[PDB]
DNA sequence: CCGAGCAGCTACTTGTGAGCGGATA
DNA sequence: TATCCGCTCACAATGCCACACGCGCTGCTCGGCC
RNA sequence: CACAUUCCAACCACACCUGGCGUGUGGC
């Protein structure tokens, strides 16, 4: 009752979040200069970390 | 006993003392230190009780 | 007084950290407390020759020393922006700035 | 297999084994607490040398403020170096029999 | 500009012994 | 001022064997008397 | 004149290969 079991799904979601926080910091520092009418919501995101 | 061993009395000195306990040195003001205490235990980005 | 404190950043990201701290200063409208980046990478040393004569605006240690007024809010602002791993200075956390002699020295390095 | 070279370090540095032995050699030899020697080693404080006519103790340590406020008292004979070079000068200026 | 090598993107052990304050007579 | 007590840090925790696998991408910096 | 070596019928010399380190698993 005090020991919890985690499956592959929970670990995968955890690692997805670990990558997502890095991509979040990246998109936040990239949004510091992006203005209106200059970029589509595609270039600010990279595949690398996640 | 925990009260008579408490060095600080008000809320602001408590915050700066707990900040010094968390981070070595870096002595802020009361408002600057409170950011840590409010971001570590009561922010949904660094505390994720499922 | 706007003193010239020294700050270290991530290896290579010196100019990027400089522009990030400038955008942070322009963000919280705290220009009355800071000066400019004073990026000391004035090392136009280049290699010229056959179809390749570009310049190198690099070749300097990773130091982005910034002119600013030392304060709690100023320090917390320049530390809140990431990639600021190095805040040089012998102190607990409140260091002493550089003197005017080294100021003129780095100014001469800027002019040369 | 046997021929070796060397590196001429521009700044003489301390040997971490003799500084983190617990008890460290310099910590007992230089009759100075290991905390202050570590403070001098990582360049966050000063240690004075060749006191002589100054009011300070020759082996005493100082911070940056403790150095700037005391520099105006003596600037010619009072000197406080701040790097493994300081403890090297301490070693070289130490007598064994005395 | 070209090529070559290298950097950013933690806590259920417990026990033993030694050392460094520290507070009490 | 001596001296026991409490907090902190270094060091240790078989042995063998067998198999399998791994150190990336973008980015940054240094390389050079014919 | 002197010091110092002499570059070519079989063949001697020109050989032979990843525990750097970590992780995972299994056995005794």
């Amino acid at each position: 009752g005090n020991r919890r079991i985690r499956s592959v799904g929970e670990m995968a979601e955890n690692q997805f979040r670990v990558g997502l926080v890095r991509v979040e910091r990246a998109v936040k520092e990239r949004l510091s200069l992006g203005d209106l009418d200059t970029l589509m919501p595609q270039d600010m995101i990279n595949a690398k970390p996640i | 006993e925990t009260l008579r061993v408490d060095p600080t009395n008000d809320r602001l000195s408590a915050l700066v003392e707990i900040y010094r306990m968390m981070r070595p040195g870096e002595p802020p003001t009361r408002e600057a230190a409170e950011s840590l205490f409010e971001n570590l235990f009561f922010s949904e980005d660094r505390y994720d009780l499922s | 007084k706007k003193r010239w404190y020294v700050v270290q950043a991530f290896s290579g990201f010196e100019g990027r950290v400089a522009t990030s701290l400038r955008e942070h200063i322009k963000l919280h409208n705290m220009e009355d407390l800071f000066g400019e980046v004073m990026v000391p990478t004035e090392e136009v040393v280049e290699i010229r020759g056959g179809q390749r004569r570009k310049s190198e605006r690099k070749f300097f240690p990773g130091y982005v020393l910034v002119q600013m007024v030392m304060n709690d809010a100023s320090w917390h602002l320049v530390r809140s922006v990431p990639r600021v791993m190095g805040f040089i200075g012998g102190t607990s956390d409140r260091p002493a700035p550089i003197s005017d002699k080294e100021v003129d020295a780095i100014m001469n390095r800027l002019q040369q | 297999r046997e021929r070796m070279g060397h590196i001429e370090l521009a700044s003489p540095t301390a040997h971490i084994w003799f500084l983190k032995s617990l008890p460290s050699r310099i910590g007992l030899l230089l009759d100075m607490p290991l905390r202050d020697i570590e403070r001098v080693l990582y360049f966050e404080s000063y240690v004075v040398i060749e006191g002589g006519m100054t009011n300070l103790e020759r082996q005493q340590i100082l911070t940056e403020e403790q150095y700037l406020d005391a520099l105006e008292e003596f600037g010619d004979e009072f000197d406080a170096k701040m790097g493994a070079e300081a403890i090297q000068a301490l070693l070289k200026s130490m007598d064994l029999e005395q």
